[PDB]
């Protein structure tokens, strides 16, 4: 199995560009997870209100 | 009562009531 190294780095890369996209964009998650737990059901109408 | 259901859909599942005929 020479091809089990290949798809471990494509994940790393997929994982970096996931992380620097998240961590600049970390206050749209930050607002979103207080408002999931601020109430318990949330639809994608929210989404697009909260995008903000 | 604690239940599963959303808050945006709390007055979906009353009956509301309707005006009486009033032609007679």
């Amino acid at each position: 199995l020479s091809n089990g190294f290949f798809r471990s780095n494509t994940r790393s890369e997929s994982y970096q560009y996931l992380s620097n996209l998240f961590i600049s964009n970390g206050t749209l998650l930050d607002r979103m997870t207080k408002t999931l737990l601020k109430k318990r059901w949330l639809f994608s109408d929210e989404m697009k209100i909260g995008f903000m | 009562r604690e239940s599963t259901m959303p808050d945006r859909f709390r007055y979906l599942t009353k009956e509301a009531p309707d005006s009486p005929i009033i032609w007679p």
